[PDB]
């Protein structure tokens, strides 16, 4: 079971066990390798195995074999090379090449269209979570934070997403939240990869709720119908007016700005799904090249 | 919305693959039907002390009826193999699931905390993982999407009768999760409103009254019956004003179809 395996390094950890780069001794197969500890076997351990192993995707990391031994539980994964936070930092003085990150948002929405027609939310979508390997694919991992839904959905846990990427219905309170959490986290990610800084870096909730308002604007019943109601919302919230799309992020011409922008939505009914994403005219030239650099 | 009727389709493959073996209690040389029905009618006591989701016992239900189905139980340890598919089942799907400590209690300390956990592994196990069952109560909420206008009576009555469809491994067994939840839909909506499985329904799902309708005999015939059935949790349960008091109606007498 884990005889044929020899490790490699650390590569790091996520919601929760460890990782390992591994060799596979009698394939040659390299393999990322889960390791978890064992009040029993966790519920975000529960949850990543029952929806991986449903999930087989070109763009969600793939779940290879679950190995239960003496005192732990290892899952094997597929070996990807380096996640896109550390991707985006080699990048310092180049850049991503427009072509680069035009092909890695058409992944990601691929591999994020996949999750949500089988009713998985990610609700952990983050630079850190998307890796990347030599060929030029992009790939959603660290899927510990996930859930099925139902339709309609029910309140779910209210902790979700990393706060720079965590959407305004979360931050406002709202009863339901759904599919379009994860859109907004790839909105950020998307504008992320351009300018190559987060777009929202809050430290507090409040805080988040404020730098987006004073980037899109201060949301009013026109523009969102119901916020004035939800739960965390406040009547002192100051009046941000909304900005010249264009000042958002600079770089960006009108069919990249077109697609952010309907993104970064409001209101969770109106933003853009990430099937519907997949024929923005932003798309129309997209290729897949190997990334730029290693 | 965008996702909707790739969700159901998916859910259609699933319920097929996910299914329990029809004649598997045949098999099991210690317990029998009724001893199945004892136990989830105390799950769904576990249910209401608990606060859990239906979806929870309906999950919980499924990973009972799967791993009865390749493993042989002595009645004795029936309600352990019940006791870890309910805390399974509560991991995946609860917000704020209880401690395992919380699920030694309740079965009057008839197990250690280590039983139940090892029963949770091998329940693993013998699932291969693979815990994101569909339910009659994940077709329902569909179903419910389609009702002009929305009524929490129907609503509530068709998740009762639902739950009731879990007591009873014969006939239920036999019938798909989408299927007992048009059955469930259509009784509620005839029995609360007079209407009938609408057409956007039948477009939706491929079902029609005809199709439905040998789940739909015997489903009334255990709505005519249930204040004379042995288990009678499920009846307790939605005599509270949460599920609006539904077990409190009178079942029509015939369904004219
Ligand atoms: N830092 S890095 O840039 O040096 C680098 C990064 C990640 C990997 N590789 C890799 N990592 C995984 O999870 C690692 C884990 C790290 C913590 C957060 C969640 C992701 C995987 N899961 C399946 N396959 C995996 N492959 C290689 C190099």
């Amino acid at each position: 079971s884990m005889e044929n395996f020899q490790k490699v390094e650390k590569i790091g950890e996520g919601t929760y066990g460890v990782v390992y780069k591994a060799r596979n001794k009698l394939t040659g197969e390299v393999v990322a390798l889960k390791k978890i500890r064992l009040e029993g076997v966790p519920s975000t351990a529960i949850r990543e195995i029952s929806l991986l192993k449903e999930l087989n995707h070109p763009n969600i990391v793939k779940l290879l074999d679950v190995i239960h031994t003496e005192n732990k539980l290892y899952l094997v994964f597929e070996f990807l090379h380096q996640d896109l936070k550390k991707f985006m930092d080699a990048s310092a003085l180049t850049g991503i090449p427009l072509p680069l990150i035009k092909s890695y948002l058409f992944q990601l929405l691929q591999g994020l269209a996949f999750c949500h027609s089988h009713r998985v939310l990610h609700r952990d979508l983050k630079p850190q979570n998307l890796l990347i390997n030599t060929e030029g694919a992009i790939k959603l991992a660290d899927f510990g934070l996930a859930r099925a839904f139902g339709v309609p959905v029910r309140t779910y846990t209210h902790e979700v997403v990393t706060l720079w990427y965590r959407a305004p219905e979360i931050l406002l309170g709202c009863k339901y939240y759904s599919t379009a959490v994860d859109i907004w986290s790839l909105g950020c990610i998307f504008a992320e990869m351009v300018t190559r800084r987060a777009l929202f870096p809050g430290d507090s909730e409040i805080d988040q709720l404020f730098r987006i308002f004073r980037t899109l604007g201060t949301p009013d019943e026109v523009v969102w119908p119901g916020v004035t109601s939800m739960p965390d919302y406040k009547p002192s919230f100051p009046k941000w007016a909304r900005q010249d799309f264009s000042k958002v992020v600079p770089p960006l011409d009108e069919d990249g700005r077109s697609l952010l922008s309907q993104m970064l939505h409001y209101d969770p009914n109106k933003r853009i799904s990430a099937k519907a994403a997949l024929a923005h005219p932003f798309f129309q030239d997209v290729t897949k090249p190997v990334p730029h650099l290693r | 919305p965008d996702y909707h009727e790739d969700i159901h389709t998916y859910l259609r493959e699933m319920e097929v693959k996910c299914k329990p073996k029809v004649g598997y209690m045949k098999k099991q040389p210690d317990i029998t039907n009724s001893m199945r029905a004892i136990l989830v009618d105390w799950l769904v006591e576990v249910g209401e002390e608990y606060k859990l989701q239906n979806e929870t016992l309906h999950l919980a239900v499924n990973y009972i009826d799967r791993f009865l189905s390749s493993m042989s139980v002595l009645r004795g340890k029936l309600q352990l193999v019940g006791t870890a598919a309910m805390l399974l089942a509560s991991k995946f799907e609860e917000i704020y699931p209880p401690e395992v400590a919380e699920f030694v209690y309740i079965t009057d300390d008839t197990y250690t905390k280590k039983q139940v956990l090892r029963m949770e592994h091998l329940v693993l196990k013998v699932l291969t993982f693979d815990l994101a069952a569909p339910t009659v109560n994940q077709f329902l909420t569909q179903y419910f999407l389609h009702q002009q206008p929305a009524n929490c009576k129907v609503e509530s009555l068709a998740m009762f009768l639902g739950e009731l469809s879990l007591i009873d491994a014969d006939p239920y067994l036999k019938y798909l999760p989408s299927v007992i939840a048009g059955a469930a839909f259509h009784l509620a909506l005839y029995t609360v409103t007079g209407q009938s499985w609408p057409e956007s329904l039948i477009r939706k799902t491929g079902y029609t009254l005809e199709s439905l309708k040998p789940c739909l005999m015997d489903l009334h015939q255990t709505y005519l019956k249930a204040p004379q059935h042995a288990q009678q949790s499920i009846r307790e349960k939605y005599k509270n004003s949460k599920y609006h008091g539904v077990s409190l109606l009178n079942p029509p007498e015939t369904l004219n179809l």
